[PDB]
């Protein structure tokens, strides 16, 4: 009923700030991102990894075999992996020489639950090492391979119109 | 010492990179206000022009 | 140095002269005796950033006062964060 | 944050206010007096009505509080405290810790002034050009 | 102070040393002060703690500038008249290259002036008069020397009621705050009561007097000077004496007419104004609102009502105040005022509203440059004073917790984004013309954005431009065209040496500067609008408004500290404008003669004074130095010992003065002091200098003589590089 929710800026107090609004906060936007990394880890990632390495694998193909360097490709390899595969891999170590950034080295292992985690202190890291490595290695077999049920497709395509 | 060093590995491919390509023996041929070359510019962003 | 600017001068007396400066400056310790007897050029310094509000006013009659640290926090920045 | 709210000081939500290294490093909340309920001015843009107390809202970085304080003293009172939080509690504790107000006498703490050498003649350079026999590291 | 205070004296104070801010001027002496006081002459933080008189001093200073205005220009229809031109052009307009105003030959003068005329030697004007003039009807030179004395009879009154007030006894508070009235009145009758007086006074005389004009005669074989009233047989043509109507009204009968009006559409061929008839009707259709309008009302009523969620609580007593800030309700307004000029220099060019313009190009482009440069000037201005407004205005807090308090609520985040807005654009706003270069110049054309090369394919046409003319499928009846000659559908024909008015169909290469404008208009704004906004506190400083919306910088610490503050962003925002205009400027000229400005031929073959070059050379950034400046501009260096060469010789200096802002922006302050002394010194073996401190520039001052002359400097230089490419050739 109220205003806006029992009407809060941010989860309560005012002082932080964020001035927690639609777009921020609505249980519409807020829902559609929780297997995902925001809020919760759903699974230890080591998942999340492709689903993220591949949905944004069959981007970057119209981007570069439509609007490449010298364009509408008549060759057999793009429509293409080509190029794009190349940058999958700049990116995914540009990605990993990032989880040098916390190390914090273990096996815990839990994909499996106990007891509604809470996390607890989720907010801030505790991701070791040895969790953005099972991440890394998720995006590389998502970006390359992604990269191909792109080109794999004939595109049956739609003219600009 | 660091120096004299890398003063040296300048002069070494000023003069490699010249002579299996870019004229001596055109220029001491006899050398007209033509155009004598360093080196071999190779860009992949080149057109044919 | 790692807050080494000197305001110093020689009254060191602080009425219609100089306050202003965030935090950084308590002072008032006396040196036995100068009229007003408030002295030295400071309190402990490894707590605010680098003003020359801190003359501004009240003399240091020889240099201003400035920025120089080098030696550099972050809270001595304004920005972690 | 509901289950506890321990509110005294009253803004609504802002931009402004501490982002995350708060938490990560060095807290620094700020607390008060007061009489009959005013609306005040802030950092951070602004502004909010007080009424009563602990009277403690917290700042981002030290410079903030003081800050007001000027802001504090003019429309008055006496009593502005401000102390340093961490995460994990104390070291540092601000300004607590003897009389306040500086400008008052009972101690020294501090500050020397004059290194070695006072203002005079540093015409004279700098000298030996560091060797840990000769006292350069004050 | 105490010379002496209040009730006795009489005796004015000059002398006993003067004043200001208490620990005043010292007593002993400096040079900064003299400095200080031009600048920040008016501030009002001081001469009183109450507004008091202010608002009691700005209405004299505003009496000044209309007297002055009027001072000039009884200056300008002056010169106009007596140093005619005119009278010789207007017989032969199309023909005559006019000017007012001649030189006297002392030494080097007279190149200067060459035949422009009528056959005399000229300066040759562009700002029309000549223009504004042709609507006169009844001509000849001693009025316009009549015109020009009624200017300085308004102006001296106009003038005297400046003394009228603040220096006689004079006014207070109720009547600026009690506003209740002030639009009332201000918009019902002068924005009406002028608009409408115009009207009457744009039929009656104007009208007749260019309806038998547009032929030819030597004028008064057309017009007697009193002619026109009770009389009129002459009415009748160009219309009845409405011969029965009543009042307008219906049982009215025509089986052919319609009252003078009969709107246009279209240009006059051979005056290609636009109709000198549709002038009447949209004029006298406008005061009627005015006449109707200025009528509300007394206030707080309608903004206090309406609410939102989002929407602002503040919106109500969205001020008490707003009666009395000022220097507020002057910000708003100059956004306005300054944004509402530069609206002119668009409805100008693509449809002019005075008889010879457009076949007079040279005479509207200054126009449309220099009405640009306001709206423009005025609008940085529009930022600063509500700096001025966000630091100081009102003694105390009670604001309270509105709509403002709301927005800065935000703030950290309204230019938050904005920002990244203008690093998405300048990405795709400006690299996307190197791309051109780095390629064009590898040399592929294939993959380039030429207008050919990547994909629209030859069609612009359809967005607005095309339902715009193609007008009437309409509620819309009228006139045979357009509202705007340009817009794409109908006509060839426009004009009689020349071209002046066609499509201007663009494309691409139309699309991409009208993007560089985005983000060009954008980063200016940020840094406004972040200005303005981080006026009195900041992140960086709390305690930073304390002093100033001026200081210096607070202090080298915090690692910078330096610019921040908010005459420095409305210092910095000027430094882009500079550009935002500039750069529009170079727009529009570029266009309009690479296409548009013409000729007509046999057979109306056109000739752009550049076949369109723009075509597939714009898009290459140095096109616009090939086809821009190195291309035009070749006639501002040719510009030696000719008649306008003022401008070539100008074009050196100025294109100087510029190149000595640098010096002023670019360098230290404690500098020319550590220099000034070696001076000092010099001077005091002889026995030559102490007296007055001679001191260096006042950190900010140095900022004031950056900017100010990078300015006066890198614009005057265009000022000529034009003037100098549309007289001759274009
Ligand atoms: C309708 C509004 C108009 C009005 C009435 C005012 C009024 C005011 N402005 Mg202001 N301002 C305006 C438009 C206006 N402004 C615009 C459009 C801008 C943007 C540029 C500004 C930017 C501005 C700033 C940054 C400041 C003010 C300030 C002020 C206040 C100080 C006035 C003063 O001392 O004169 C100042 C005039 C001079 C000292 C004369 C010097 C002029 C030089 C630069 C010459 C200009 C170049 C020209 C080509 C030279 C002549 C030719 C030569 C080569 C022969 C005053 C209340 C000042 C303040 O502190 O607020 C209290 C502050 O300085 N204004
Ligand atoms: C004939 C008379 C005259 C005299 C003797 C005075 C005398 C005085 N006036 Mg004053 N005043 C006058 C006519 C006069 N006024 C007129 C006609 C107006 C309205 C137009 C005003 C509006 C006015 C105001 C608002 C104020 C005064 C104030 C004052 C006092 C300060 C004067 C001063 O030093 O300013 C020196 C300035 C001048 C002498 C020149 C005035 C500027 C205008 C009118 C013309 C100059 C513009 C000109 C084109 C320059 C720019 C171009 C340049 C490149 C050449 C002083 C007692 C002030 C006061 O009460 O003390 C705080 C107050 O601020 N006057
Ligand atoms: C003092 C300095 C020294 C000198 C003599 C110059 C001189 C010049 N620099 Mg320069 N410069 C210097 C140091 C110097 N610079 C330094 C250290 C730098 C930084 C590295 C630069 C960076 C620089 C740049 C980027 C530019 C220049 C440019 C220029 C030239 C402008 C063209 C010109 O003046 O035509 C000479 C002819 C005249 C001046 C005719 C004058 C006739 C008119 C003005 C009327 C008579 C004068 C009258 C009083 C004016 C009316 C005002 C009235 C209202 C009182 C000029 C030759 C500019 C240029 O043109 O190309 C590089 C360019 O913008 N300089
Ligand atoms: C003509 C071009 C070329 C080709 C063959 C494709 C083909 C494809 N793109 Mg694509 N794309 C291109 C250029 C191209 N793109 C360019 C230049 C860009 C600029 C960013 C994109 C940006 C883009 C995005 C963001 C996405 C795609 C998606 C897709 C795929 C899904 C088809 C669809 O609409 O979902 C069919 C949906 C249902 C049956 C339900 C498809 C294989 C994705 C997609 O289209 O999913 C909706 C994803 O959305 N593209
Ligand atoms: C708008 C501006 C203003 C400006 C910039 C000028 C500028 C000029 N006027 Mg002028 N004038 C003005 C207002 C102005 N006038 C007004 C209001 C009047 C009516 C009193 C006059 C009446 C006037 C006369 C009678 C003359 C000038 C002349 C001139 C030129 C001679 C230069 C000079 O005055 O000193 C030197 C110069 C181009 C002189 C001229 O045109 O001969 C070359 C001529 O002497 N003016
Ligand atoms: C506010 C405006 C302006 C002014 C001062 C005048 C003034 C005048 N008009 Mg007039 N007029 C105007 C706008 C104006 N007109 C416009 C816009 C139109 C066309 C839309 C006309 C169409 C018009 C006609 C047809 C006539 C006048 C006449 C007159 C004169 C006497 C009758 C009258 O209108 O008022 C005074 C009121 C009464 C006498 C009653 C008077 C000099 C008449 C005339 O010549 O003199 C009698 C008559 O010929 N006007
Ligand atoms: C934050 C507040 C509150 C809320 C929750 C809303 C919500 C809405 N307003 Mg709204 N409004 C409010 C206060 C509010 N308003 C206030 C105070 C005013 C006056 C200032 C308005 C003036 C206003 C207007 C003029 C409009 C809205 C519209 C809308 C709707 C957007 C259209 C849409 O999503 O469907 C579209 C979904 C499809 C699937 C198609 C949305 C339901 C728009 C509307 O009427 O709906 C389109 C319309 O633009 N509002
Ligand atoms: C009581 C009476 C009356 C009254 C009368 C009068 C007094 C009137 C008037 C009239 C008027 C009162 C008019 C006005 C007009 C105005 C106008 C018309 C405006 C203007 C202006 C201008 C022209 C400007 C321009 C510009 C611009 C645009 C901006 C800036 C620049 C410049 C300035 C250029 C009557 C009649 C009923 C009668 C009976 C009695
Ligand atoms: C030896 C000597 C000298 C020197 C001289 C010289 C060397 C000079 C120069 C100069 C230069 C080398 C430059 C300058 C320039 C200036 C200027 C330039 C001024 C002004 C201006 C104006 C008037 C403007 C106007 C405008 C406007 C309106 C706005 C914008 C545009 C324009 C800019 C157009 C003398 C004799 C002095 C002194 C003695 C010694
Ligand atoms: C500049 C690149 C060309 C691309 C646009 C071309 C499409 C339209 C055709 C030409 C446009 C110019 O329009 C022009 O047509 C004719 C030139 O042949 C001229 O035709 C004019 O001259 C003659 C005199 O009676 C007659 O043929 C016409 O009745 C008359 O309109 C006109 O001066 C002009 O109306
Ligand atoms: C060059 C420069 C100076 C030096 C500039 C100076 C000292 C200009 C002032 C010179 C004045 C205008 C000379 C005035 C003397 C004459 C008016 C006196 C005789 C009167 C006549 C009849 C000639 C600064 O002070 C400065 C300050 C801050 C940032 C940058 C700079 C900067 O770049
Ligand atoms: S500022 Fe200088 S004079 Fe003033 S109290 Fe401090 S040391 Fe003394
Ligand atoms: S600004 Fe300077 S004097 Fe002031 S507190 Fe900081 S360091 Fe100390």
């Amino acid at each position: 009923k109220p205003t806006y929710q029992v009407i809060q800026p941010i989860n309560g107090d005012p002082f932080i700030g964020s001035l927690e609004t639609p777009v921020t906060s609505s249980p519409l936007i807020a829902w559609y991102l929780s297997n995902l990394p925001a809020y919760r880890t759903a699974v230890s990632p080591l998942l999340r990894g492709i689903e993220v390495g591949l949905a944004h694998g069959y981007l970057l193909v119209g981007p570069f075999v439509k609007a490449g360097p010298l364009r509408n490709t008549e060759i057999a390899g793009q429509a293409g992996s080509l190029a794009a595969g190349g940058l999958v891999v700049i990116l995914s170590l540009c990605l990993t020489i990032y989880g040098i950034s916390s190390f914090n080295e273990g096996a815990p292992s839990t994909a499996p639950s106990l007891t509604l985690t809470g996390r607890k202190k989720e907010p801030d890291q505790l991701q070791t090492a040895d969790g953005w490595a099972k991440f890394t290695g998720g995006f590389f077999f998502g970006g390359i391979s992604g990269v191909i049920w792109a080109y794999f497709l004939l595109y049956v395509l739609d003219l600009p119109y | 010492f660091g120096q004299l060093a890398i003063i040296f590995l300048w002069t070494s491919g000023n003069l490699f990179h010249v002579a299996w390509q870019g004229n001596f023996e055109a220029w001491v041929q006899d050398p007209f206000h033509v155009r004598p070359i360093a080196h071999a510019i190779w860009d992949p962003h080149f057109g044919q022009p | 140095m790692s807050h080494s600017v000197k305001i110093y001068d020689t009254c060191i007396g602080c009425t219609q002269c100089v306050r202003a400066c965030p935090t950084d400056v308590l002072e008032m310790i006396p040196w036995g005796g100068c009229k007003a007897k408030q002295i030295a050029s400071a309190p402990r310094t490894e707590d605010c950033v680098g003003c020359k509000r801190c003359e501004s006013a009240c003399p240091t009659d020889f240099l201003s006062v400035r920025v120089y640290l080098w030696h550099e926090t972050t809270r001595s920045m304004g920005l972690a964060y | 944050e509901l289950d506890p709210n321990t509110p005294s000081p009253i803004f609504g939500g802002s931009t402004g206010g501490l982002l995350r290294k708060a938490q990560v490093e060095e807290f620094y909340v700020i607390t008060w007096d007061s009489p009959k309920e005013q609306i005040f001015e802030m950092p951070t843009g602004g502004a909010a009505i007080m009424r009563e107390g602990p009277n403690l809202l917290k700042l981002a970085r030290k410079e903030q509080c003081l800050a007001l304080g000027t802001r504090l003293r003019s429309k008055y009172k006496i009593k502005y405290q401000f102390y340093r939080v961490f995460p994990n509690g104390e070291v540092q504790y601000l300004h607590p810790k003897d009389g306040v107000y500086p400008e008052k006498v009972n101690a020294g703490r501090q500050g020397v002034g004059q290194n070695f050498r006072s203002i005079g003649k540093n015409v004279s350079p700098i000298e030996v050009k560091f060797t840990g026999k000769q006292p350069y590291d004050l | 102070l105490v010379d002496r205070d209040p009730i006795k004296t009489s005796f004015e104070q000059w002398a006993k040393p003067g004043h200001f801010s208490r620990t005043i001027a010292k007593g002993p002496d400096t040079t900064t002060w003299i400095w200080n006081l031009h600048a920040d002459a008016h501030d009002f933080d001081s001469h009183t703690s109450d507004l008091e008189e202010i608002s009691r001093k700005v209405f004299s200073a505003h009496f000044g500038q209309l007297s002055i205005i009027f001072l000039w220009l009884s200056g300008m229809y002056f010169h106009g008249a007596r140093f005619s031109n005119y009278e010789a052009w207007l017989n032969d307009p199309t023909h005559i290259g006019p000017s007012a105003q001649v030189v006297w030959p002392i030494v080097g003068q007279e190149i200067l002036n060459g035949d422009v005329g009528g056959g005399f030697r000229g300066i040759q004007i562009t700002s029309g008069f000549f223009q504004i003039w042709r609507a006169s009807g009844i001509t000849s030179e001693l009025q316009l020397y009549c015109t020009a004395i009624g200017a300085l009879v308004f102006a001296g009154l106009m003038l005297f009621a400046g003394w009228f007030h603040y220096h006689k006894a004079a006014p207070k508070l109720a009547w600026f705050q009690d506003v209740e009235s002030m639009l009332n009145h201000h918009l019902a009758g002068l924005l009406g009561l002028g608009s409408l007086s115009w009207a009457r006074h744009q039929v009656h005389v104007s009208l007749p007097i260019n309806q038998f004009l547009n032929a030819g005669v030597d004028p008064k074989e057309i017009p007697l000077p009193h002619e026109f009233i009770l009389n009129r047989d002459l009415l009748a043509q160009l219309y009845p004496s409405f011969a029965e109507g009543a009042t307008p009204f219906f049982t009215l009968n025509w089986s052919k007419y319609a009252d003078f009006l009969t709107f246009r559409g279209g240009l006059d061929p051979l005056t290609g104004g636009l109709w000198l008839t549709d002038i009447a009707h949209h004029h006298l259709a406008i005061a009627i609102l005015f006449l109707i309008a200025g009528h509300m009302y007394r206030i707080k009523d309608i903004l206090e009502a309406h609410k939102g969620p989002f929407t602002g609580q503040g919106h109500k007593g969205l001020y008490e105040i707003l009666t009395t800030s000022w220097h507020a309700q002057l910000s708003i307004n100059l956004a306005m005022l300054g944004s509402l000029t530069i609206v002119v220099a668009q409805h100008m060019y693509s449809m002019p509203p005075y008889p010879y313009l457009a076949t007079d190009y040279a005479t509207q482009l200054s126009l449309f440059t220099h009405h640009m440069w306001i709206g423009g000037f005025l609008i940085v201005g529009a930022a600063a004073h509500a700096a001025i407004f966000m630091v100081r205005d009102y003694d105390p807090t009670t604001r309270y917790n509105d709509l403002l308090d709301r927005v800065l609520r935000h703030r950290d985040a309204i230019i938050s984004h904005l920002n990244w807005v203008c690093i998405f654009l300048g990405f795709h706003s400006f690299g996307l013309y190197i791309h051109n270069d780095t390629m064009s110049a590898l040399g592929r054309p294939q993959d380039m954005f030429s207008d050919t090369a990547i994909q629209l394919q030859p069609v612009f046409a359809q967005w607005i431009q095309n339902t715009h003319a193609l007008a009437p499928g309409t509620t819309a009846p009228g006139a045979t065209a357009s509202t705007s000659l340009t817009w794409g559908g109908g006509d060839l024909v426009a004009v009689g040496n020349k071209v002046a008015l066609l499509p201007i169909p663009l494309g691409t290469a139309d699309f991409l500067v009208h993007h560089i404008h985005a983000f060009t208009i954008h980063v200016t704004v940020l840094i406004l609008l972040k200005g303005v906004l981080f006026a009195r506190s900041s992140r960086l400083i709390p305690d930073k408004a304390n002093l100033g919306f001026r200081f210096p910088c607070d202090g080298p610490g915090r690692g910078g500290t330096c610019q921040v503050s908010a005459w420095d962003h409305v210092f910095l925002g000027l430094f882009w404008m500079y550009n935002s205009i500039s750069v529009v400027i170079f727009h529009f000229s570029w266009k309009m003669q690479s296409d548009v400005w013409g000729t007509i031929n046999d057979q109306g073959v056109v000739t752009h004074i550049t076949a369109g070059n723009f075509a597939q050379s714009s898009i290459t950034i140095n096109g616009w130095l090939r086809d821009f400046l190195w291309a035009q501009a070749s006639q501002v260096i040719q510009s030696y010992g000719s008649s306008l060469s003022a401008y070539g010789l100008f074009f050196l200096g100025a294109h100087f003065v510029w190149a000595f802002s640098l010096m002023f922006l670019f360098s230290g302050r404690g500098y020319w002091q550590e220099l000034i002394e070696s001076i000092v010194w010099a001077h005091n073996k002889l026995k030559v200098a102490p007296a007055t401190q001679p001191r260096a520039l006042s950190i900010v001052q140095g900022r004031a003589v950056g900017v100010t002359h990078y300015l006066l400097g890198g614009i005057a230089t265009t000022w000529a590089f034009f003037l100098a490419r549309i007289i001759a050739v274009g």
